[PDB]
């Protein structure tokens, strides 16, 4: 019931190339009419890219040359909500999209002092798939791990011994494979005297596909 | 002594006199007379000849013979003198004793 | 759109970043991984509410600058500049400020494919590089001493909270049939902390 300035985004999700999606930036605690709403995206590991703006005061609009003709920004002041309609989506459009506000009357002359939580848009022709898990067996401080391969879509989290192992754990960032499916590895460093003395189990969670796998890793005999 | 107050469009102005004093408005303008005041998009800060003298009357009615006054500078009180130009409310006033 | 530029710095240092993207409308932002950006400085030189006083901005001609007087532990992140180009907004390429530390060599490990995957019809061989600095590292795969190119992928972690190091995994992927045609699989690792390249290898068939 107490008021606060907040920008809440919705509309993100998975799209196929050439399709369309509508992102929504709902404003609370201020009026979009007295602000300029911008959308700014960031691809994984890349810099910020401004896409488009709208100033409901005069309703003028500007678009990035990369999105002009395919993306349309609009605002409905009675709903205090700005929109970004994204048609004919292409793979290079895959990125977290963040809506931002330039509140007039504060001196900011363009600054963005409030951003949304962000929603992820994945534009790709491939389909949802549960991951296949394989052991990284220690070979005679030793190291062992689990290979999460062939999964869609991002993202997916992984733990060890149900979250009991965090020191010496490295969960590597996922790499997009040429198949269009993701693959990642999670490794841990342990003592060489701990040969089966400590339980080594990897816990893998795939929320988009509701897939959960646990795989125990042990040395391989001949 | 003359006191001056300013508040950008959509923001509220509060004119205040100490103790039991009466607000006597001397000047009031809702529009644009400078391009470097009340930041906005450059094109929305173009007109420098946006004046609304009715603001003097409206402000006096809502503030005169009072200890404190408050007006949100927007479509709630004043109309749109320069549609498309972010406006601001500039009110000058002096604190005087009661009758 | 480019990936962030890198600047290696130590606690206590002074970092002066300049904005290349085209007004007096410059704003600077800090972003840490997984979170939305945060406004630091707006209108070239104004400090935003709640931001520490160590952060400052200045303008000298077309040269707008963000300066941190003394680097503190939570200042290590990526910094972006913004400029209002008429009816267009332009962010700078970004500067990720990373910590400087003592050169450390990686521990190298090699992982043959799992008998399980071989059934699937694909073979992934994994080379693990653990806790090194600097990030600069070269991983070269050799299959029966033939140098490999284009059939591997690598991912590197971000700097560790305690070690201030980096870790990297490189994966070599072959079909099962191609895997059953070779014998020696090795990952050679070049890094400033190794006096010579370290090679980890296994013979297909001996475990």
């Amino acid at each position: 019931e107490i008021s606060e300035v907040q920008l809440v985004e919705s509309g993100g999700g998975l799209v196929q190339p050439g399709g369309s999606l509508r992102l929504s930036c709902a404003a609370s605690g201020f009026n979009i009419y007295y602000s300029s709403i911008h959308w700014v995206r960031q691809a994984p590991g890349k810099g910020l890219e401004w896409v488009a703006y709208i100033s409901p005061y005069s309703g003028s609009t500007s678009y990035a040359d990369s999105v002009k003709g395919r993306f349309t920004i609009s605002a409905d002041t009675s709903k205090n909500t700005a929109y970004l309609q994204m048609n004919s989506l292409r793979a290079e459009d895959t990125a977290v999209y963040y809506c931002a506000r330039y509140k007039y009357g504060q001196g900011h002359m363009g600054a963005f002092d409030y951003w949304g939580q962000g929603t992820l848009v994945t534009v790709s022709s491939a389909s949802t798939k549960g991951p296949s898990v394989f052991p990284l067996a220690p070979s005679s401080t030793a190291a062992l791990g689990c290979l999460v391969k062939d999964y869609f879509p991002e993202p997916v989290t992984v733990s060890w011994n149900s979250g009991a192992l965090t020191s010496g754990v490295h969960t590597f960032p996922a790499v997009l494979q040429s198949s269009g499916l993701y693959s990642l590895s999670s490794v841990v460093t342990v003592p060489s005297s701990s040969l089966g003395t400590q339980t080594y189990i990897c816990n893998v969670n795939h929320k988009p596909s509701n897939t959960k796998v646990d795989k125990k890793v042990e040395p391989k005999s001949c | 002594v003359v006191r001056r107050e300013l508040s950008c469009e959509s923001y509220p102005i509060e004119l205040r006199c100490p103790g039991t004093d009466v607000i006597m408005i001397e000047s009031a303008n809702y529009g644009r007379t400078d391009d470097k005041i009340c930041d906005s998009d450059p094109a929305q800060m173009e007109n420098i000849r946006c004046y609304l003298p009715d603001a003097y009357k409206i402000m006096s009615q809502r503030c005169n013979n009072r200890t404190q006054c408050a007006v949100v500078a927007g479509p709630d009180v004043f109309p749109d003198p320069c549609p498309g130009t972010y406006k601001y409310l500039e009110v000058q006033y002096e604190c005087v004793p009661y009758h | 759109t480019q990936s962030p530029s890198s600047l290696s710095a130590s606690v206590g240092d002074r970092v002066t970043i300049t904005c290349r993207a085209s007004s007096s409308a410059v704003a600077w932002y800090q972003q840490k991984p997984g979170k939305a950006p945060k406004l630091l400085i707006y209108s070239a030189s104004s400090l935003y509410s709640g931001v520490p006083s160590r952060f400052s901005g200045s303008r000298s001609g077309t040269d707008f600058t963000l300066t941190i007087s003394s680097l503190q532990p939570e200042d290590f992140a990526t910094y972006y500049c913004q400029q209002s180009n008429t009816e267009l907004v332009t962010f700078g390429q970004g500067t990720k400020v990373e910590i400087k530390r003592t050169v450390a060599a990686p521990s190298v490990f090699i992982f043959p494919p799992s008998d399980s995957q071989l059934k699937s019809g694909t073979a992934s061989v994994v080379c693990l590089l653990n806790n090194f600095y600097p990030r600069e590292a070269k991983v070269q795969w050799k299959v029966d001493n033939a140098l490999q190119s284009g059939n591997s992928q690598e991912s590197v972690t971000e700097q560790d909270s305690k070690d201030s190091t980096y870790s990297l995994s490189s994966t070599l992927t072959l079909s099962k049939a191609d895997y059953e045609k070779h014998k020696v699989y090795a990952c050679e690792v070049t890094h400033q902390g190794l006096s010579s390249p370290v090679t980890k290898s296994f013979n297909r068939g001996e475990c």
